[PDB]
């Protein structure tokens, strides 16, 4: 059961990304695509790094994005974090 | 002469590397059939000596001829493994040491950890003008050259790779020399590069098969003097057969938690052996005779001994082999040592091993 | 930020990308320290946030300790946890990672023996054997193969392995007179 | 010609009860499990010969004074003065031992190599009887599997 | 066996709709879909 538990953490670390949940199937159709977005893009430790950020920040010196997440975390709605949706995917039209 | 010399050196190295696996399977059954025949192997009454019984009396002579041609075969499974996979070891090598100087600048940006045995050793062969002997670029001087010689100075980098300075100059330009013929030993002297060769030597060396073949024709050797080392030679069975590893792996597949666990189950036995020392030490007399006790938990190292010896391998435990309890002022509290005991060393402990074989296995 | 965000929202732009490769240095200089997420913006469409990594937060990050605990967490996220909580508990997550790498930032404020003595017995060993050609007496061994045979040939072939062996032999020796050495 | 057999020996029948194996289906589940991995449970015997022939050697040259095997102190009943015999005595008593070999040999307490026979008997208990013996299970459970 | 079986109507209760058997994949184009879908449009309880 142990074995099974860590290889699951890894198929669902390696086949999904943790914020948005979208598969690699999608993002692998640029090369490294999954690498890109899940380094880049949708980095949990930048999303770490961005709360540290927004913290540490004062209230009056905010933009407005950083004004509307600093709202959201105040009031605990977790809507601002994309679930199914990306850049890409928002902008495929566009971007390529 | 020179060349005919060189020609069947090369007929016998093609030979040997040829045949370098059919010598190794070779060996293998001629250390089965030798350790065959030492089961024959009596011994006869001080200096006493071990004698070979045999009753056709063609058992001696077999015994000898089978240990000379052992010996033979695993000199010759040496020269195979030379003239076979060495090449292929030294390429490697070569490569690797080649695209450190090029793609990460091992020696000229940053340096060995000054504890790596392969790093500290790959110095000597950049300088070396039998680089890349084995590799196939042989430009990788001119491209670290490219890469590293503005920045870090072209003199530099140049005396780090061991290149000509300005005789290449002359050369492209007007200079005159002298030829020479293969028969001059000096001239051999100097074809031949010796601290190529030394570096070389050092890495088949340090190569961990290279090593096991030495000791294969260490124990062949030591074989003769004792008939009983070609027993050792029963080893190589886990290397020459590939089905016998799949066995093998799940032992080694969970070999540091096999590991782990020993030495778990030891510290156990140390906690049992700490308490039955403080408090159990009454039931710990292992002689019948009465005038005369064995007391066996009179000494913390004698009774740790006891329990990781005897009460490990007893199948019901430490309590299967010392004084019954009953009648006694400790009866429930030796009750609950003995069973605490069974539980977690014989029934638990000696279960993880189990799991952990099954689990290699899945 | 201002030429990454123009970059990745223009990002088939000929003179845009003309333009940054005279900025590459700064570009890398400011790579490590340029932050950026994905958020799903108050115009209800997917928007990309550029902000700033300090230094001091990236080498928290990188501690073992941050390591293992974020190693567990997303342990304890994938097996035993939902969905339904999944921002939930990595916000918590992220607030506790926060406050203890502002702790260790604030508290944290400003053999080779035996791998030399391995290459020596290989130098000396090697040299050693390297010896029987820089001694220069081939003479003698010409001499003999002056009446050249097969046997000859094929002697001299086994014999050259031998002492290659003979080396080794010597070599290990010598690396475990130097362990011995250095542990007594 | 076993029904045949069986009316000079009537004994001769018990040899038709092994066609239940063909005759019944589902005890080919579970015989199954033996032969799924029926190569590996035979080399695993072969490499258990092996490491019990090495430990025999070992007894052979270092430890023959602990293989006396009788009580009568006129007569011994040494049982490792051949090799052959000792390799018998160690495949068949020192396996079938839940112990291990030392469970069926003289103690080895007050003696110049005491710690080489503990050592001896703990891993050939480790190796053996709880390894080797080990391998058989988990290829019958992985076969299930 | 039997925790194979757990984890396999574990997977396929969410994964699969009970009722229409449309997978999460579908449904999870819009934030919390499947839950929205399984909670308030084919819920089983509902439908008891
Ligand atoms: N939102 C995400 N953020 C980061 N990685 C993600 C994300 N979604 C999926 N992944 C993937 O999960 C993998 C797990 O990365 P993880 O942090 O465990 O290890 P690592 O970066 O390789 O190094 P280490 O664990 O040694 O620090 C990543 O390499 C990435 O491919
Ligand atoms: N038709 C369906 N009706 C209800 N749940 C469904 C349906 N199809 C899929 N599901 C999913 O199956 C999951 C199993 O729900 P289940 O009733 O077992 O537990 P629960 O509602 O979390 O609470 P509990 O079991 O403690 O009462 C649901 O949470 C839902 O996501
Ligand atoms: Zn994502
Ligand atoms: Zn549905």
């Amino acid at each position: 059961e142990l074995r099974d538990q860590q290889e699951q953490v890894k198929e669902d670390m390696e086949t999904k990304c943790f914020i948005c949940g979208i598969g690699n199937d999608y993002f692998d159709t640029v090369p490294h695509g999954f690498e890109t977005h899940t380094l880049q893009e949708h980095n949990l430790a930048n999303y770490l790094f961005f709360l540290m950020y927004l913290i540490n920040k004062d209230e009056t010196e905010h933009t407005g994005q950083e004004s509307y997440v600093w709202k959201m975390y105040q009031e605990r709605c977790w809507e601002f974090f994309p679930a199914g949706d990306c850049f890409r995917k928002q902008y495929e039209d566009q971007l390529n | 002469f020179w060349k005919k010399i060189i020609a069947y050196q090369q007929k016998l190295l093609n030979y040997f590397a040829r045949n370098f696996y059919n010598m190794r399977m070779l060996a293998l059954f001629v250390a089965f059939a030798i350790n065959f025949i030492l089961l024959f192997y009596k011994v006869s009454t001080i200096a006493v000596h071990y004698v070979l019984e045999e009753s056709s009396g063609y058992m001696e002579p077999t015994l000898r001829i089978l240990a000379i041609l052992h010996t033979v075969i695993s000199f010759f499974c040496i020269i195979g493994y030379y003239c076979l996979k060495v090449p292929l070891v030294i390429f490697k090598r070569e490569k690797e040491v080649a695209r450190k100087l090029e793609f990460d600048g091992l020696y000229i940006t940053e340096q060995p950890s000054e504890d790596d045995i392969k790093g500290q050793w790959d110095r000597l062969v950049i300088n070396t003008q039998s680089f890349p002997n084995n590799y196939w670029d042989k430009f990788v001087k001119r491209k670290v050259m490219d890469k590293y010689g503005e920045f870090y100075g072209r003199d530099r980098i140049s005396e780090l790779l061991g290149m000509d300075k300005a005789a290449l100059d002359f050369s492209d330009a007007r200079e005159k020399k002298k030829p020479k013929k293969d028969s001059s030993l000096s001239a051999v002297l100097n074809s031949i590069d010796v601290k190529y060769q030394m570096w070389k030597l050092g890495v088949v060396f340090t190569d961990n098969s290279f090593l096991y073949l030495a000791w294969y024709m260490t124990m062949s050797v030591l074989g003769h003097y004792n008939n009983f080392f070609f027993a050792a030679h029963l080893l190589d069975i886990a290397m020459g057969f590939k089905t016998l590893r799949t066995i093998l792996s799940s032992v080694t597949h969970n070999g540091k938690q096999l590991v782990l666990t020993v030495g778990l189950l030891a510290v156990v036995v140390y906690l049992y052996t700490v308490v039955a020392f403080n408090f159990f030490r009454k039931f710990y007399n292992k002689s019948e005779d009465g005038d005369t006790p064995d007391m066996k938990c009179d000494d913390m190292l004698t009774c740790y001994m006891f329990h990781m010896y005897v009460g490990v391998r007893a199948g019901g435990g430490i309590g299967d082999e010392i004084e019954d309890p009953a009648g006694d002022e400790y009866e429930i509290y030796r009750i609950i040592f003995d069973i605490t005991f069974f539980f977690f060393v014989i029934v638990i402990l000696l279960a993880i091993i189990q799991g952990l074989i099954i689990d290699a296995f899945g | 930020v201002l030429l990454t965000n123009l970059s990745e929202h223009m990002p088939n732009d000929t003179r845009l990308q003309t333009f940054l490769e005279l900025a590459e240095s700064v570009l890398n200089y400011f790579q490590p320290f340029l932050g950026r997420i994905e958020i799903m913006g108050s115009a209800k469409r997917i928007e990309r946030v550029y902000f700033e990594i300090s230094e001091s937060s990236r080498t928290q990050w990188e501690k073992p300790q941050v390591k293992e605990s974020k190693r567990q967490f997303i342990f304890d996220v994938v097996n035993e946890g939902g969905e339904k909580e999944k921002m939930e508990l990595f916000v918590n997550f992220c607030e506790d990672t926060i406050f203890e790498m502002q702790l260790a930032a604030q508290i944290s404020e400003s053999s080779i023996l035996t791998v030399r003595s391995a290459l020596f017995a290989l130098r000396y060993n090697i040299l050693t054997l390297m010896r029987m050609l820089s001694l220069k007496s081939l003479k003698k061994q010409m001499k003999k193969v002056k009446k050249m045979t097969v046997k000859d040939m094929v002697t001299a072939f086994f014999s050259s392995y031998w002492s290659i062996f003979m080396t080794l032999l010597h070599f290990v020796a010598s690396v475990f007179r130097g362990f011995f050495r250095i542990i007594c």
